[PDB]
């Protein structure tokens, strides 16, 4: 009765909340399943094929993963900046020297400029830690887990005073092939969970999302979690009469028989809030066997996170609220006129990983053994899809279009989804040319 | 359905607790509890950052997690619960009075709910390459 009343009582459906690129009207519509559509997994061994390996972490095994994460980025930045050599943290030096390490905190509280420490690599500093002083630094932006090269003075061997901080160097963009330049207009619709209001189980946001999909006739439909939110009050009260395993089947078949007429490809990517699935980051692709021959050609299961090439465009698909992972525990030197979401996006793009944060917050499980092999950037993705609880925004950072449509439903107030245009322009030109000219985030 | 669902929440809570990564100092005087894993390692393992002479130990060892999972598997494993009886007559009496094929199917459903987590992700797998090479 009272549940889902607020969702039905709103009458402000239709208006666009933000747009990026070129001005477009309301009649967004494509050819659907017509033409050639290429959805290929690219990068490392593809998005991990099996479920996983184990939940048993040998303590002396995470150290090698951390060492590789530090050393690869350090060596790449050394080659880029043409630095002669690095210096150990514990080696005193009156002359200015360059240090290689990772930013971290010396306590369990919120990181501040006074408590920033640098933890060195095992090859050079043998895993030492020294506090750093940022007073003599003009501009900086530091979060725990960031791998940078720090220029400074360390005279007493117990504190390093900054003089200059090197900027992160992102990996070069993907090189388009001649085959990718012969394709036509492509549409990518993106929606993120939850798909219901925070007090009802009618799944009406899912229903009218399916209706919007049917009316739009898009080409690709990327659906992020949580399809079954781990914070929904009825989930933890075990008041339901059906197992979440079966709740998964009805949620799947809802979209399956709702989007048959549209004919658009479906890419379902799980989220860490999926209570029914394995709580491991990265998360394996979903398992589902009740798929017909027609459905298998339209339904594709992709793990989380992953880098998927859609029509020759590398979309970075991740369900973690990485913006809230990073910006909530990051410090900066300028606060008057500075763009926050852009600097977190740049930091994400420059650290060459899907989750640079080390350590993470209290509640999220990561298995470090496969973190090194399934959470890195093969190439810099052309479009980033990063849902967040914060405000929706589409911005161009480092020549890359990052899209944050947010949640489809936000408690008792509606959220937003996004739709993106993509084509491949002429290969010749001024090098960088964003394939995704137009993005439009509209509230459901 | 409710029993399996509650088992699901309980096992999720346990696995998240394990992956929390809490470490405790072995020294009774220190009792240092930190979430950040230091890179200063001793022969036994990690070295406490508060006191310089001690070894940090995981708060929730893998043995505890495996024992808890085995306990959850065993409390709903009627197959090994029926063979534990020393007399076949009592086993048959208990099987034919309540352990109907539907009851056995429900017990096997709980056992398979546990076995889905116990099947691929594990601890019972021993890599020979790491052991020899
Ligand atoms: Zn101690």
């Amino acid at each position: 009765a009272t549940p889902s009343q607020k969702y039905n009582s709103r009458s402000n459906r239709g208006e666009v909340v933000t747009s990026f690129g070129l001005a477009q009207g309301v009649s967004w519509s494509g050819r659907g399943g017509a033409g050639n559509i290429s959805l290929k997994v690219l990068g490392c061994p593809e998005a991990l094929t099996g479920s996983y390996k184990s939940m048993f972490q040998k303590l002396p095994d995470i150290r090698e993963v951390l060492t590789c994460k530090i050393e690869e980025l350090g060596s790449e930045l050394k080659e880029h900046y043409k630095i002669e050599a690095f210096t150990p943290l514990l080696a005193p030096a009156q002359e200015p020297v360059t240090l290689l390490g990772q930013i971290g905190c010396d306590s369990n509280g919120k990181l501040n400029n006074k408590s920033v420490i640098l933890e060195g690599d095992r090859e050079h500093s043998s895993g030492a830690q020294i506090p750093v002083d940022l007073s003599e630094l003009k501009e900086y932006s530091l979060f725990p887990g960031q791998v940078v090269i720090m220029e400074g003075i360390n005279t007493t061997g117990r504190k390093l005073v900054a003089t200059k901080l090197y900027e992160g160097v992102p990996l070069p963009f993907y090189q388009p092939t001649e085959e990718d330049a012969d394709f036509e207009q492509s549409m990518v619709l993106v929606a993120c969970g939850p798909y219901t209001t925070s007090d009802s189980i009618t799944y009406d946001p899912l229903l009218d999302l399916i209706a919007v999909i049917n009316h739009d006739r898009p080409d690709v439909c990327i659906l992020f979690g949580p399809f079954l939110d781990a914070k929904h009050e009825q989930v933890e009260n075990c008041l339901l009469t059906s197992p979440f395993e079966d709740i998964f089947k009805q949620c799947l078949r809802t979209i399956i028989e709702g989007t048959r007429s549209s004919g658009s490809h479906l890419v379902f990517v799980p989220s860490l809030r999926d209570v029914h699935h394995e709580p491991v980051y990265p998360q394996p692709p979903f398992s589902y066997s009740d798929l017909s021959r027609e459905d298998k050609k339209q339904v594709q299961f992709v793990s989380e996170p992953c880098s998927l090439s859609i029509n020759g465009v590398i979309f970075g698909l991740t369900s973690t609220d990485l913006l809230f992972h990073l910006g909530a525990e990051e410090i900066s030197s300028s606060s008057g006129t500075s763009d926050r979401f852009s600097r977190i996006l740049k930091h994400i793009l420059t650290q060459r990983s899907y989750y640079p944060l080390y350590p993470p917050q209290e509640d999220m499980a990561i298995d470090y053994e496969s973190f090194y092999v399934y959470a890195q950037l093969p190439v810099t993705p052309d479009v980033l899809i990063i849902p967040s609880e914060l405000r929706y925004f589409v911005k161009d950072v480092l020549g890359c279009v990052c899209v944050n449509p947010g949640r489809l439903t936000k408690g008792q107030v509606g959220g937003t989804f996004a739709r993106l245009y993509l084509r491949r322009p002429a290969a010749d030109g001024a090098e960088r040319q964003s394939p995704c000219i137009a993005v439009q985030v509209v509230r459901i | 359905v409710q029993l399996s669902n509650k088992l699901i929440m309980d096992i999720r809570r346990f696995i998240k607790k394990y992956y929390d990564g809490w470490l405790i100092c072995e020294e009774p005087t220190c009792r240092n509890r930190t979430r950040h894993l230091p890179l200063q390692f001793s022969r036994t393992g990690p070295l406490c950052p508060a006191c310089m002479k001690a070894t940090l130990q995981p708060e929730y060892s893998d043995k505890s997690l495996y024992t808890q999972l085995c306990f959850y598997r065993y409390i709903f494993d009627a197959e090994c619960a029926l063979e534990k009886l020393t007399t076949d007559h009592e086993k048959d009496k208990l099987k034919k009075q309540f352990f109907t094929p539907k009851v056995l199917q429900d017990y096997r459903k709980l056992k398979n709910t546990a076995e889905q987590f116990l099947s691929r992700s594990g601890y019972s797998e021993v890599n020979l390459s790491k052991l020899f090479a």
